[PDB]
This record gives structure tokens, C-alpha cells and sequence, in this order.
């Protein structure tokens, strides 16, 4: 943990980049300059299609990026506003603990790695789906369910 | 006249190649269309 | 007219029965949960999933 | 039993919707007015193949839907009029135990998940045999003993 960053703008923060294996992941939706110097001169490939900013890390002097991993058994997890539980293939959450202003923030599991970066979430009643981008095996993917709103 | 009438029946013109071409095209999509209706047909009916 | 007539009736009949195959081979991916439709037979029935 | 999501759509009781997944599903025979007054507005595909009829679960309540898997070992299960035993590749209950206007009711594995939804049965002496709809991967299926009837 604490080796995220918030992606600063003028007088709030309107998301997070996250630090995961060798790149710095970042939601494309959310803009802003990055809180830390050397991060905000880095070049930020992006894409629309998975709503996503990453650039390879200054491995050579950050050796602190969190551990990922690929597999996602149903379970439960934990994304510091609480635990997210898993099913199918959503993530769901109390309908209030989702905020907007907080998107990019990593969820983990039970071993401390990342598997998905919250883009936003959609209020389904009692519980939040969350529109995620994890990965499997191979190649990132974006789950995005019905009525999804940006954070 | 010589001749007979014309003909008592269909002795249009050959150029009724169109009218072979517009009928063969228009009986090549009945014939792809019941085809995939009686694939899929089967296919349904096998599921139990 | 009765040439043209029948012609179009029978494109019409033809598009009827694409549809109805459509319908037929569509409806069981429809009312089965989970909505597992493949790529390729949302691509040649038509259709686009939930998630796209 | 411990989880509420079934909705009644007649004024005389007779069929049952349920909130399975993603869809709202009502067998075919029944005939009626969904309740909430908003579920009855939604479009209805239909197939009297497999006496079955679904409907996209609107947002407003992804949070009280069931979970349902398509498994089923051998056992027991559990519904509104008792206990069910799918034994040798049937669901069968006590004679009496169901009656007309009992379909529509789902049947749940120990761990809370939807495995089927009866319409009917038929009887042979102090057993009865039951005509229900049943998922496999992918794909529903509907089994159907001899000599039964619409409930
Ligand atoms: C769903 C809809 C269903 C509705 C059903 C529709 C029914 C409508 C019809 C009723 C029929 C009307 C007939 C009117 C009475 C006429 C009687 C007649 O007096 O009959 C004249 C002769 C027929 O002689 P017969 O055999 O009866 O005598 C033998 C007599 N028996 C058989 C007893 C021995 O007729 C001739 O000979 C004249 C020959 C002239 C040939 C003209 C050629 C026209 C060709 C056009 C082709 C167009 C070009 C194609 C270009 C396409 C490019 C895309």
C-alpha cells in the first residue's frame, strides 16, 4: 500500500494513479498533472477503448510498485473504503461507500496484489456494480456494467 | 399475314435472359433462406 | 405487374424467414442468464452483448 | 426462504416471476399483470418451446438479484412448500405437496443459488414428478415427466 498517487488539478484531487509492476496506471477519464515531479514528466500512452494512461515506470529508482496477478477466484477484497465482494462478473460494494473523485484507486487481495482499478460504479439499489480494468491472463480488460457513471 | 399469330404461348424473345437471371437470383435467396430456416430448425430440434 | 408482384412477395417471404430463424436460434441465448452469445454468432445473427 | 425477490403477477395468485442473474423469468401459461407496476412495462421475449419468458432485471434492482448456478448434483433441495430431491435425473416431491398456481417457484441448492423453476408435475402414488426448467452451461433445457399438468 501507499504507493499510489493522486492526480492533482487546481484545487482538487479528481483521481488516483496506482503503481503496479513496472507501469504507472492511471484512468484516462480523470485529468490532471500528477502529485509527484518526476511522475508528471513521464509519457502517458493512452487509450479510449480501456480508458487507461500508462507509461513504464523509473524502475531504476521506484522499486516500491505493488505486486499483480491475473487470477480472480470469488471471493472478498478490499479497496481501503471498505471490502469488495466478488460474484459472477461484478464487483459489488454498500451503495454509499463509492465516491466520485476517488476513481484509479487499486483493489487488492487477500496477499497484498492488485487485480482491477475501479473506473466507476453504477448504484444498483443495495449494492454498487463497479466498472473495473483488470487483466487476465494475457491482455488488460474493461468491465463495465449497464448504467456505469465516471468517478 | 404469311405466318401464324406470334405463338399461343411464351415464345418471348431470347433477352429473356433477364427474366431467367432476375428469377434464378430471386430463387438463390428462397433457396439460402429456407436453408438456413431448416438448419436452424434442426439444430432447435435436436436441443432437448 | 403479376411478375413483379410475386417477385417482391417472394424476397419478402424469404426476409420473413431469415427472421424467423433469427428468433429461433437467438431466443435460447436470450432467456438463459449468464449471456455467454459468441462472437461470431453475434456477428452472423446480429446482435451485440451487454457489455460492448 | 431467507432471500425475498419473487413477485406475484395476477390478482388471483396464480405464477410466480423471479429475479435469476440478469433476467426476470416467468413460465409461459401463467397469465397476468407483474406487480411494481413497472417490471410488467419491460419487453418480454418469449418461447412456448420451452414455456418460458424473460426480461432484462432493470438497474433499480441488480442489487436483489438471485444468485443461480447450473449444477446439479445429486441431492436435496428446497422450496416454498418444502424439500425436493433431484434423484435419478428428476425432481421429485411428496404426492399433494404442490397443487395449480404453484409454478413459477425456483428451486434453490444449499447455498442460496437458483437450479431450476417449476410448472408443473405429475404423480405416482405418494411421489410426484415435476416438470421444470433448468440452465446448463450456456444453454436452458426444459425436462417434463409423462402425464403431467400446468400448475
Ligand atoms: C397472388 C396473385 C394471384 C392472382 C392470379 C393472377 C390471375 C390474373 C389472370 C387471368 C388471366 C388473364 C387472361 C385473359 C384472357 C385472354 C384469353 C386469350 O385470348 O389468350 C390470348 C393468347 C393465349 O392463347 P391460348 O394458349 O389461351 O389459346 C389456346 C386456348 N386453349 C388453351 C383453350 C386451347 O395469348 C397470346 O397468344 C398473346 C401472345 C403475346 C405474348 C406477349 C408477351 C409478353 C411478355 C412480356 C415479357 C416482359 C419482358 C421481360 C423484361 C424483364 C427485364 C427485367
Amino acid at each position: 500500500n501507499d504507493c499510489i498517487f493522486e492526480v492533482k488539478h487546481e484545487g482538487k484531487v479528481t483521481g488516483y494513479a496506482c503503481l503496479v509492476g513496472d507501469k504507472v496506471m492511471k484512468p484516462a477519464h480523470v485529468k490532471g498533472t500528477i502529485d509527484n515531479a518526476d511522475l508528471a514528466k513521464l509519457a502517458f500512452k493512452r487509450s479510449s477503448k480501456y480508458d487507461l494512461e500508462c507509461a513504464q515506470i523509473p524502475v531504476h529508482m521506484k522499486s516500491d510498485a505493488s505486486k499483480f496477478t491475473h487470477e480472480k477466484p470469488e471471493g472478498y477484497y478490499n479497496w481501503h473504503h471498505g471490502a469488495v465482494q466478488y460474484s459472477g462478473g461484478r464487483f459489488t460494494i454498500p451503495t454509499g461507500a463509492g465516491k466520485p473523485g476517488d476513481s484509479g484507486r487499486p483493489i487488492f487481495d487477500n496477499k497484498g496484489r492488485v487485480v482491477a482499478i475501479v473506473l466507476g460504479g453504477a448504484n444498483e439499489g443495495a449494492r454498487t456494480a463497479l466498472s473495473v480494468v483488470t487483466w487476465n491472463k494475457d491482455i488488460v480488460t474493461k468491465i463495465t456494467p449497464e448504467g456505469a457513471e465516471e468517478w | 399475314a404469311s405466318h401464324t399469330t406470334l405463338g399461343v404461348q411464351d415464345i418471348s424473345v431470347t433477352a429473356m435472359s433477364w427474366v431467367q437471371k432476375i428469377t434464378g437470383g430471386v430463387g438463390l435467396v428462397v433457396a439460402v433462406a429456407a436453408l438456413i430456416l431448416i438448419v436452424v430448425l434442426c439444430v432447435s430440434f435436436s436441443r432437448h | 405487374s403479376v411478375a413483379s408482384f410475386v417477385l417482391l412477395s417472394m424476397v419478402g417471404v424469404a426476409v420473413g424467414m431469415c427472421m424467423c430463424a433469427r428468433r429461433r436460434c437467438i431466443t435460447p441465448y436470450e432467456l438463459t442468464p449468464g449471456a455467454t452469445v459468441p462472437f461470431l454468432l453475434s456477428l452472423i445473427c446480429c446482435i451485440r452483448t451487454a457489455k460492448a
